RNA sequence: UAAGGUGAUAUGAACCGUUAUAACCGGCGAUUUCCGAAUGGGGAAACCCAGUGUGUUUCGACACACUAUCAUUAACUGAAUCCAUAGGUUAAUGAGGCGAACCGGGGGAACUGAAACAUCUAAGUACCCCGAGGAAAAGAAAUCAACCGAGAUUCCCCCAGUAGCGGCGAGCGAACGGGGAGCAGCCCAGAGCCUGAAUCAGUGUGUGUGUUAGUGGAAGCGUCUGGAAAGGCGCGCGAUACAGGGUGACAGCCCCGUACACAAAAAUGCACAUGCUGUGAGCUCGAUGAGUAGGGCGGGACACGUGGUAUCCUGUCUGAAUAUGGGGGGACCAUCCUCCAAGGCUAAAUACUCCUGACUGACCGAUAGUGAACCAGUACCGUGAGGGAAAGGCGAAAAGAAC
RNA sequence: AGGACCGAACCGACUAAUGUUGAAAAAUUAGCGGAUGACUUGUGGCUGGGGGUGAAAGGCCAAUCAAACCGGGAGAUAGCU
RNA sequence: GCUCGCCGGAAGACCAAGGGUUCCUGUCCAACGUUAAUCGGGGCAGGGUGAGUCGACCCCUAAGGCGAGGCCGAAAGGCGUAGUCGAUGGGAAACAGGUUAAUAUUCCUGUACUUGGUGUUACUGCGAAGGGGGGACGGAGAAGGCUAUGUUGGCCGGGCG
RNA sequence: UACGGUGCUGAAGCAACAAAUGCCCUGCUUCCAGGAAAAGCCUCUAAGCAUCAGGUAACAUCAAAUCGUACCCCAAACCG
């Protein structure tokens, strides 16, 4: 059901800079995805107590939505779309334009 | 279906019951109280776990 | 001076209570408009 | 076969642990929150079996919860029980 | 209740017309009267709130056959 | 079905998990405190107090089940009073209560209009009460019609604002007949040949089809402006999909989906060659619903206000014939025609939307559309029934402003 | 003994002044009447709208009374503004 | 902290109603407080209400309410017997001292008291919606005996103004 | 001593008089307008049971559960 899964390699199609390739780190509910380098933050983080003691501006990983990212073939420099077919319950993934399964 | 639970199909339950509430749950409620740390997820677990015991003996009278 | 309303919940749980209006039909219809009305309230004997 | 030991989750915190609490205990008594259901009788068997101390008296109180929130938005907190055990002789603690 | 008994009289409402057609309710009312009738099958004096035409229904059909359309009907004695 | 979860405000902590077993959805079960029809008694709802029966060599006592009322039935008992009967106890089965509208019955106004008002109207309306069902009611001609005939009930369109009714004022207002929707008739008033003979109910795991989980689902890239392309330009591709929503601007080809194809452990609803039980086909002859029809008095319903007033209903008093008979054909009589009341059941066409699912809108867009887009029948007012608000929007992303 | 006398609590309300957008949707300050009785007060209860209750004033029935309040008929009607 | 003024049959202290955390401690002063506020009955946390004897519950009734059957009523419903509820009334038992920031006839210290159950010993006819006794009752007035309580003196500690 | 408040010790602790509207007094006297009920309590029996049960006294032991309890205490916490 999720073409973008916890650990692939994808590359931006919109937004930011779409030339930037990165993995995924987390899939959040929303629609939204967090990609290592890719959207950055500068949060200016205030001094508080246990967590985030020091403070200062921290660079940070914003979220991207996942519909302006794609998966990224290896053997074709380029991305390519996401499919699943297979008979039963774990469906494979296939990038198209390919017909391999991820 | 997603726990399997063939574990606790088994005669005499009762004192697996008095296990896991008595002095395991009374002594993660103290212990929760004064301060301890992996009782939020410990006691939870206990909870689900005397409700799997108690679901059990209501299937099965006889044990 | 002395006002209308001088308290007494014996009096305001006999008089306007849920009992009270569960004894009559009429005040049974009465609780049936509250609810479907949708009061939290529907008694202030509570 | 054991009693009714499964009645006995009646004691639910192991101690207020307040000013009043602990002078009650260099004096001879533990203060506990206890159940909204339980009786002296109860509190008694289970701080006698739960603990290894065989108790004297048991004292009772409901504390009625405090509203403690804010205009817009107006809760209440749950009232409580709570036990005084007087505990003169062989006492733990 | 005002109610025949035998015959399922019940006080139907309707109007004094007046000579100048004025219209006021009003309510005809049975001739209800506790009549202590003799049962011979069963022995014994059966009271009866009746009307007049019950009466004649009863002379005509029988004491019995009246009870047992009552007890047909469910309504006690 | 899944690579992500522990609902939200509301992050954090402590964890669970790799599709072959964490969450999520659906089917089925378990538990389900207290109050509330409240059902053991009481009560000022969410509490007080019991009885009976089952379990302290733990001499503190606890847990569980049942015990309300009414109706029908059976049992056991049982007075005045002999037999009896009333009553009492036990057991089983059913009923309570709630619900927006629709349906049937029991009652039933007035404002108003008549340019006042009383007959009349408003109106059998508003309301109250009772009852029932997914529909209810009606229903199988003692009906219309006119010497021709039609053929149960119900709903729609004409007839027709007609004929009539009416302080012949206001106003009320059909039917005959014709076109449609939908179209089954039966059974007891009783005996002999037949006792799942064809139906009809209960009742099934059978077969098919739906519902409650889901699965697959096509095809786009360069370049320009810009913070961001979905837009501009160029060249393409899919189309049984160019419904729609989202994505940093306006996306058929980026994501959910969409046309299309498929899927259901299990539980159910329909239909059927159907699996069991009980009533019940048909023949022959006999019956043909009496305090009833009708009449008198007083009222009500029929479009019809008592009028010339037929028809229907009955509170009161009466009272037939009984298929040689009786009813109706709008006073009544004769003729002719038509139909058999005083016993019941009966599907569809019809009415409505508390609720569910999809879709649609020359409907509204925060003084609008529900009172309530928002933690609204809340805040607040009142003893109470009851009344009853205001209040949306940072940004693409908090990047919510370190120092 | 006293519906006796003077007079506090208590009950009431005769006059005056202040207030009348008050301190108060009938009060304050001086005086006034009754004060063992047809007195007064607490707690419950009972009487419900063309009805109650009234040592009677159209008084009172929740700051509302020549027929209370709340919802419905109801968008009554209005030859009037 | 020192003076001054006010009440003192209260403007003092306590029960009941009624409210419901306004009590206590710490912190804050945006809003509330008819001003300022360091303060508060304000905001925010955290504490605090300890019963065999005090109320409730309970046992029993009053006015009255509900009321199986029952009588009555067009339906709703009206009344009412057995009965069942209903205090404002009648039923068991605790007082002094000390204690906390906040509780006290509750906690502690001392001295009590009552009502049931059970066990033992002894003696014995016990036993009910039954009978009786009892509870059990008004107004006014008048002594008398006391007490709460006060003054004064004695005693004791201090003063020598 | 931050003034709270702690540890210890602690003298006298009597007599007379006057005293209530409070107690004796639910009394006494007097009057007329004639002054709740039921339970607790005591006592006596009916059905019933008879070395039983039950009652009385003493002693010993056990139990007395549950709810309220802060605060305002004629008012800045009630009705206005």
């Amino acid at each position: 059901a999720a073409k973008i899964r916890r650990d692939d390699e994808v590359i931006v199609l919109t937004g930011k800079d779409k030339g930037k390739r990165g993995k995924v780190k987390n899939v959040l509910s929303s629609g939204k995805v967090i990609v290592e380098g890719i959207n950055l933050v500068k949060k200016h983080q205030k001094p508080v107590p246990a967590l985030n003691q020091p403070g200062g501006i921290v660079e940070k990983e914003a979220a991207i939505q996942v519909s302006n990212v794609a998966i990224f073939n290896a053997a074709t420099g380029k991305a390519d779309r996401v499919g699943f077919r297979f008979e039963d319950g774990k469906k494979v993934r296939f990038f198209k334009s390919n017909s391999e399964t991820i | 279906m997603k726990a399997k639970e063939l574990r606790e199909k088994s005669v005499e339950e009762l004192n697996t019951e008095l296990l896991n509430l008595l002095r395991e749950q009374f002594n993660l409620r103290m212990q929760a109280a004064s301060g301890q740390l992996q009782q939020s997820h410990l006691l939870k677990q206990v909870r689900r776990d005397v409700a799997r015991v108690k679901t059990l003996l209501n299937e099965k009278a006889g044990a | 001076m002395k006002r209308t309303f001088q308290p007494s919940v014996l009096k305001r749980n006999r008089s306007h209570g849920f009992r009270a209006r569960m004894a009559t039909k009429n005040g049974r219809q009465v609780l049936a408009r509250r609810r479907a009305k949708g009061r939290a309230r529907l008694t202030v004997s509570k | 076969m054991i009693r009714e030991e499964r009645l006995l989750k009646v004691l639910r915190a192991p101690h207020v642990s307040e000013k009043a609490s602990t002078a009650m205990e260099k004096s001879n008594t533990i203060v506990l929150k206890v159940a909204k259901d339980a009786t002296k009788a109860e509190i008694k068997a289970a701080v006698q079996k739960l603990f290894e101390v065989e108790v004297e008296v048991v004292n009772t109180l409901v504390v009625k919860g405090k509203v403690k929130r804010h205009g817009q938005r107006i809760g209440r907190r749950s009232d409580w029980k709570k036990a005084y055990v007087t505990l003169k002789e062989g006492q733990n603690l | 209740s005002r109610v025949c008994q035998v015959t399922g009289k019940r006080p139907v409402t309707g109007n004094n017309r007046s000579h100048a057609l004025n219209a006021t309710k009003r309510r005809f009312l049975p001739n209800l009267h506790s009549h202590r009738f003799w049962v011979e099958s069963e022995k014994r004096f059966v009271t009866l709130r009746v009307s007049a035409k019950g009466m004649r229904v009863i002379d005509k059909k029988g004491i019995d056959t009246v009870l047992a359309e009552l007890r047909a009907r469910g309504e006690k004695y």
